[PDB]
RNA sequence: UGCU
């Protein structure tokens, strides 16, 4: 019940469009999240050394 | 090239909103579908630039 | 001796729309927000300073708007039309210019013009460039003479900003509670902070509840608080009767029980009381003086004023829980309209307040440690920030205030260009609050107080019924007054001050109190002598024609209101049984020797608002007027808005038929304007051969309609023919379809963009790649010119590139990849221009205008004019439909089935009108409550030799033979709606699906097919057909193939188990795809589905 | 090859190459329309 | 200034005053038309200012 | 737009009296009386010159030209 | 935003 790893689930459940009209791509809620899981477990990481 | 004839007469001809790679000797569909988006998938695509998302 | 009528009476109207009416108030609104608010608001927030660095300020002296400028050229101004605007895709706007002075080095330099931001300026404005303007220089300039205009443009999109309905503020509202408790609330909203406040009688007792209590406390804790301890005296001001003191009694116990009997005990309680945001003490004074109650003002810590008021507001509630006396929400007397410039006001300074923090911001963080170079404000005074701020809340419609917390979303919409009465009813239509929040019923019904300011038929048919509504052809919006006169007048007629007696007096019979905008002005004895002397001073002109005057007689309470947004309509006044305008008047004003103002200043006619009609007596005609009558209706036909003015003898049908009547007329197909050829549109239909109505109303007269109709006259029989016009189909003619009735145009509009990125590289227009076997162009770049993009005048098909675009890959040589604008199109359309602009950013906007002129066929729908809305079922040839003894065969046949069930006896009169009008050569009118009797057509019916009931002798065209009944035949109005069978057509093969789940798009334009709901599947379910819904569900739709370990229960890949690392147990299984995603999504969530397979038998 | 456009207002043939700020002479106005085509179209009178 | 299609139904719809009986029907196809069943009307109009 | 050649219903040739409709309405001739002069005796073609608007001459204002 |  307690987690300590997270399922990042494939590719297609996020999909991603390469929108080449400007410098950028859509992507979905569930990426930007664990990247910011990802961001505060390396700021955690870094405060512990 | 045609995996049944062997030609590259290969021609992308949309038969009735119906993306398809297609033969144009033979008439041997090589590849046909394509997956787009949706709007509400659209919709809930977030823009991240590059500025961001590269680093 | 009947009563001598005016039958020049109607000739007001037009007077009064000569200055007022329907799109005059929008344009009225926005002048005023760029010529004086704007002003104020540069006064209010004229000195900007920093607290570091002190000596350092920017002042602002005059902010101008300029006249509507581009920033086209290289540092360049050039005057640029609307029309131009809509053709670039660019912002009609002016640029802010403002003259200010700062403080360099202390040495003070002045600049006399300084651009800050651009304001959209609104068409027909005071500084639009079509004010003021011949129709001659209209034609000039591109532009209809007849358009409304009062919409911005905005990156080429016509966007209008609707008309906000909301409560009045600064109000008593007693009403239950969600349990049912009888409580009080008031919203005290003031220039700076809103708070709503509410009472309960919960427990017997008044709680008084606010936002920033930790709990709600007694009322008596709150009056000894405000200065008055003396129970004696807070009894006397809620009141003397002996129920009042019965009810009140509970909470003189309840503040008894507890020790609190001082304003500093009272204080204290207060302080403990309130929320985090002696100290106690001071905070629960200062809340009580200005957070409590915002709305009433106290001079120097003063709360008598707040005492009445709540003492006031007790007594209403004590009184209203007896008898259920409840005030509705849905009296438009208690309801303000904000026009844009209401809401450009806010945001100017929203946006100001947000530059000037910003400048404060900057300012000091730049000069304490940038150098010994003294700093100006110029170096850093963002000129993009207003100007995108108000772009972007005109384009996208959110508006989110943070100063205010005001979210609003749906402001500004697109103005529907679907004909012009569709723009011109657009125009004038008016948003709720409410915003569909919940189907209450309430707001969404017909309220009585709608008489003469909003139309009560005109509403659109959806879920939106009752939430949009339209103003009427005669009515005023009010703005906002000085009020210093009006308090002058009210002191010196003899009001009493409040503060001088006590509050025993408020509960005596003939002690009226009076309010001035929500504020106790005071108290007033015999009410009436204050109300004669008010009304006469206004209509002498001392006193503004817009502020209203109300009395309540069972709150004993007269409101005089002088706040903007409250909707006024003229009205004659009527002294001694006789109107003060007569036939002398009427013909000096036909004549030209006075006007609409004239007439408001000699006292012939007045403003009156809901609030001071509810107590004032009006007569609908001259006839109705008795001894009890204080005023005249002008004309009954106004209470119709312009989308109904459009019915021919509407009194005579049903009221859903005219609310269909007016929907299908917001879509009605005609021509937009005299410039619609140069008109460039994503979508446009026009009509080949527009005719006007032969029986127009004196408000179709009015709007000019008829000179851009949206519809033609045809020769309709009433019957029914080869049983093709069962449930309201009608049968066209054939003949009659291919001499050009019926024929429209749709013009379609394909724009495309060459930018230049970044690096030095820009998308280039690639020639026709010519065949070499034949040296001709292929198929697909056929109609392609020499440079690459397609000439006007030849035909376009399926699958056929436009513009031959390419565009390169790196944002060392340039990788040119090709995007051609294809045409996807069931049918052919023809070229008709292409025109090419550049922007500012060395963008290349090229627009086609694809043109396709369709005949009507099977499938297409079209109208009548009464809601008797039919699609075309049958095309009989002209020797198939009837004949009559002169020869004439029907266009159009329609179902004599629907006129029992509709009762639509205005489409009949209709008919006979326009047959007598054809006959004799004359325009019958169809106005509402009056218009041509039909004793009159008879007679010209059978003056000319017709049949005096429109039904005429006619045979049979098939058997040849006379038919056993008349036929009635007639002229009839039907005008085309834009529903096109050819645009409905849809039939979707295999085609793409959707990334995230494997299934078929939405939209037909991409090429989506039609989804099987839940009612469909329940339905398939009944039927208990297994193997269709099977086969519609999961092969058709979502079918896939995956591998499912039989060891673990997991997803495998190509046979393959990751989990147990073999591939003995692994299997093939068919699932639908959305199923797979759900169990991923599961096992993402932890949720791990362990499928236990085993042998179908 | 001579790409020929039309103006706005002067409804003038001005001829103008590829990449070009779009211009017309004796005068400032930045719309510019293609002439119609010179080729053969058939039409139907139904 | 009026549409291509609009101008060809309203020449449609003009009479001629031929005599149809000196003619015959068009075969299925044969936009080319031949002597015997074709008539050919030319309309060159240029406006100009006086 | 422009006045129909032919008329909906039955299919008389009316495009060419349009310029006489308007020479007599330019004179003192009424609608009725101009309409019956114009040999119109069936009130379909009455109805088609009456409810016609003119909008070619409108339309040729903003016309290049 | 429109349509039944
Ligand atoms: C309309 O004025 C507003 C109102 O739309 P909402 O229903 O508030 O949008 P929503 O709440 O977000 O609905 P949902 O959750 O289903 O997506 O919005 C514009 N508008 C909304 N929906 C449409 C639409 O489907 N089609 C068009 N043309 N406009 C829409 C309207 O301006
Ligand atoms: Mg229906
Ligand atoms: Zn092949
Ligand atoms: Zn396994
Ligand atoms: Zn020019
Ligand atoms: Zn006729």
């Amino acid at each position: 019940l307690i987690l300590t790893r997270l399922l990042v689930p494939p590719l297609c459940i996020r999909p991603s469009v390469v929108s080449d009209l400007k410098s950028g791509t859509n992507e979905d809620d569930l990426t930007m999240k664990l990247t910011e899981i990802i961001f505060l477990n390396d700021v955690i990481k870094k405060h512990r050394i | 090239r045609c995996p049944d004839c062997g030609s590259t007469e290969l021609v992308e001809d949309s038969h009735y909103s119906q993306s398809q790679l297609v033969c144009s000797d033979c008439g041997c569909v090589v590849t046909e579908g394509v997956l787009t988006t949706t709007f509400s998938d659209e919709g809930n695509l977030r823009e991240v630039t590059y500025s961001r998302s590269t680093g | 001796a009947p009563i001598p009528t005016v039958e020049e009476k109607w000739r007001l109207l037009p007077a009064f729309l000569k200055v007022k009416g329907l799109v005059k108030q929008h344009i009225d609104s926005f002048n005023y927000f760029i010529n004086v608010e704007i002003k104020k608001i540069m006064k209010a927030n004229e000195k900007v300073t920093s607290d570091a660095d002190p000596m350092w300020y920017l002042k602002y002296l005059n902010i101008y708007v300029g006249l509507p400028d581009v920033e086209e050229s290289f540092n360049v101004t050039r005057p640029v039309s609307p029309h131009e605007c809509r053709l670039r895709d660019m912002t009609y706007s002016a640029p802010i210019t403002v003259d200010i002075e700062y403080t360099r080095g202390s040495q003070r330099i002045i600049r006399n013009a300084l651009p800050i931001g651009r304001m959209p300026i609104m068409l027909r404005s005071s500084n639009c460039v079509l004010t003021g303007k011949t129709p001659a220089e209209f034609a000039k300039l591109n532009e209809c003479p007849l358009d409304p205009g009062g919409y911005f443009i905005v990156k080429g999109v016509e966007k209008v900003i609707l008309i906000q309905e909301q409560l009045s503020k600064n109000r008593i509202i007693v009403e239950a509670d969600r349990k049912g408790a009888v409580g009080a609330s008031v919203t005290s909203s003031t220039h700076e902070k809103k708070s709503r406040t509410n009472m309960a009688v919960k427990q017997g007792r008044f709680y008084l509840r606010h936002n920033t209590l930790s709990e709600d406390i007694p009322i008596v804790i709150i009056f000894k608080a405000m200065g008055v301890e003396s129970d004696q005296e807070i009894v006397q001001m809620i009141g003397t009767e002996e129920h009042v003191m019965a009810a009140f009694g509970p909470s003189l116990e309840e503040c008894q029980k507890a020790q609190i009997f001082t304003q500093m005990q009272a204080l204290k309680y207060i302080g403990n009381k309130v929320r985090r945001q002696k100290t106690k003490i001071e905070e629960a004074r200062e809340l009580l003086a200005s957070t409590i109650l915002t709305h009433v003002p106290v001079k120097e810590f003063n709360f008598r004023a707040k005492c009445i008021y709540t003492a006031v507001m007790v007594r209403r509630v004590i009184l209203a829980q007896g008898d259920n006396k409840v005030d509705d929400r849905d009296y438009y007397g208690n309801k303000r309209l904000e026009l844009a410039g209401q809401l450009l006001s806010l945001l100017f300074e929203d946006l100001f307040k947000k530059f000037n923090s910003e400048m404060k911001k900057i300012a000091d963080q730049v000069i304490p440690k940038q150098r010994a170079a003294q700093f100006d404000v110029v170096k850093h005074m963002r000129q993009d920030q207003i100007t995108n701020g108000m772009v972007n809340a005109i384009s996208t419609g959110n508006w989110s205030l943070k100063r205010f917390k005001m979210d609003r979303q749906g402001v500004t919409q697109v103005l529907s260009r679907l004909s012009y009465i569709s723009a011109l009813g657009m125009m004038t239509r008016i948003s709720s609050q409410f915003e569909k929040t919940r189907k209450v019923s309430g707001p969404r019904s017909l309220q009585p107080s709608q008489w003469g300011m909003l139309c009560p038929s005109d509403t659109p048919e959806g879920e939106a019924c009752g939430l949009v509504k339209n103003l009427a052809l005669m009515t005023h919006i009010t703005t906002d007054m000085e009020d210093g006169p009006i308090v002058k007048l009210a002191s010196n007629l003899g009001v009493e001050d409040v503060n001088l007696l006590c509050g025993e007096e408020l509960s005596y019979p003939n002690v009226f109190l009076v309010f001035l905008n929500g504020n106790i002005l005071g108290v007033i004895r015999d009410h009436k002598k204050l109300v004669n002397t008010f009304r006469l001073m206004r209509r002498a002109g001392y006193i503004n024609e817009f502020v209203s005057i109300s009395t309540n007689l069972t709150d004993r309470c007269v409101y005089i209101s002088s706040d903007g947004g409250r909707l006024c309509r003229p009205y004659i006044i009527v002294k001694k049984q006789k109107p003060a305008v007569t036939n002398k008047h009427m013909e000096e004003l036909a004549q030209g020797y006075r006007n609409f103002e004239d007439f408001l200043h000699e006292s012939l006619v007045e403003y009156l608002d809901v609030n001071e009609e509810n107590d004032c007596n009006i007569a609908l005609y001259e006839h109705t007027i008795n001894k009890d009558t204080t005023h005249l209706e002008i004309e009954p036909f106004t209470l119709l808005g312009v989308c109904a003015g459009l019915i021919p003898y509407p009194h005579h049908n049903q009221s859903p038929r005219n609310t269909y009547q007016c929907a299908m007329g917001k879509q009605a197909m005609g021509t937009i304007g005299y410039n619609q050829r140069n008109r460039i549109d994503t979508l446009m239909y026009l009509l080949a051969y527009p005719q006007k109505p032969m029986v127009k109303t004196k408000t179709i007269e009015l709007i000019e309609f008829e000179k851009l109709p949206a519809g033609q006259n045809a020769t309709v029989a009433v019957m029914s023919y080869s049983g093709y016009d069962i449930e309201d189909a009608l049968v066209l003619n054939k003949a009659s379809l291919d001499r050009g009735f019926g024929r429209c145009l749709v013009y379609k509009n394909a724009k495309c963009t060459l930018k230049r990125y970044t690096n030095q590289t820009f998308d280039k227009v690639m020639g026709p790649m010519l065949d070499a076997a034949t040296r001709k162009p292929i198929w697909r770049h056929e109609i392609l010119d020499a440079d690459g993009i397609c000439s006007p005048g030849e035909k376009v098909e399926n699958k056929q590139v436009l513009v031959n675009k390419s565009m390169p890959t790196v944002t060392q040589q340039p990788q040119y990849k090709d995007v051609p604008i294809t045409y996807k199109g069931a049918t052919d359309s023809y070229i008709e221009k292409v025109m090419i602009s550049s922007n500012a950013e060395d963008a290349f906007l090229i627009k086609m205008l694809l043109r396709q002129t369709r005949r009507p066929e099977i499938g297409d729908k079209f109208s009548s004019r009464h809601g008797q809305k039919g699609v075309c079922g049958l095309i009989v040839p002209q020797e198939d439909m009837p004949f009559c003894d002169s020869g004439i065969c029907p266009d159009i046949i329609m179902n004599p089935h629907g006129f029992p069930s509709r009762m639509t006896v205005g489409k009949l009169i209709e008919l006979l009108a326009g047959k007598a009008g054809v006959l004799d050569g004359r325009f019958h009118y169809g106005t509402a409550f009056g218009g041509s009797k039909v004793k009159d057509v008879c007679e010209d019916l059978v003056r000319h030799g017709y049949n005096y009931l429109g039904k005429d002798y006619v045979t049979s065209g098939i058997t040849g033979e006379p038919l056993e009944a008349y036929i009635y035949f007639g002229p009839v109005y039907y005008q085309k709606l834009k529903h096109m069978v050819l645009d409905k057509m849809h039939a979707r093969a295999r085609g793409p699906r959707a990334v995230l789940t494997r299934q078929p798009t939405e939209g037909r334009s991409r090429d989506g097919g039609l989804r099987l709901g839940e009612m469909e599947r329940d339905c398939l379910i009944g039927y208990g057909a297994s193997m269709l819904l099977l086969e519609r569900l999961m092969i058709s739709s979502d079918a896939f193939e995956v591998d499912v370990c039989g060891q673990c229960g997991l997803l495998g890949y190509s046979g393959w188990c990751h989990y147990c690392k073999s591939s003995c147990h692994v299997s093939s299984l068919r699932i639908p795809y959305a199923c797979k995603l759900l169990f991923q999504e599961l096992q993402s969530m932890n949720i791990i589905p362990r499928l236990k397979l085993s042998k179908y038998n | 090859q001579p790409m020929i456009y039309i103006c706005g207002e002067c409804h003038t043939e001005n001829e103008i190459k590829s990449r070009d700020p779009i211009r017309c002479r004796e005068c400032g106005y930045r719309i510019m329309y293609k002439k119609r085509t010179k080729r053969l179209v058939v039409f139907d009178a139904r | 200034i009026v549409q291509d299609e609009i101008l060809a139904h309203r020449l449609g719809l003009i009479p001629i005053h031929a005599d149809p009986r000196l003619f015959e029907y068009r075969n299925q196809g044969d936009e080319e038309g031949t002597e015997i069943d074709t008539l050919q009307f030319r309309l060159q109009v240029r406006c100009t200012r006086n | 737009m422009i006045i129909p050649v032919r008329c909906f219903t039955c299919g008389k040739i009316v495009g060419n009296k349009w310029e006489a409709y308007l020479g007599l309405l330019q004179a003192e001739y009424t609608e009725g009386d101009a309409l019956d002069a114009l040999g119109l005796k069936r009130y379909c073609c009455r109805r088609m010159l009456l409810a016609h608007v003119d909008l070619i001459e409108k339309l040729l204002n903003y016309a290049p030209l």
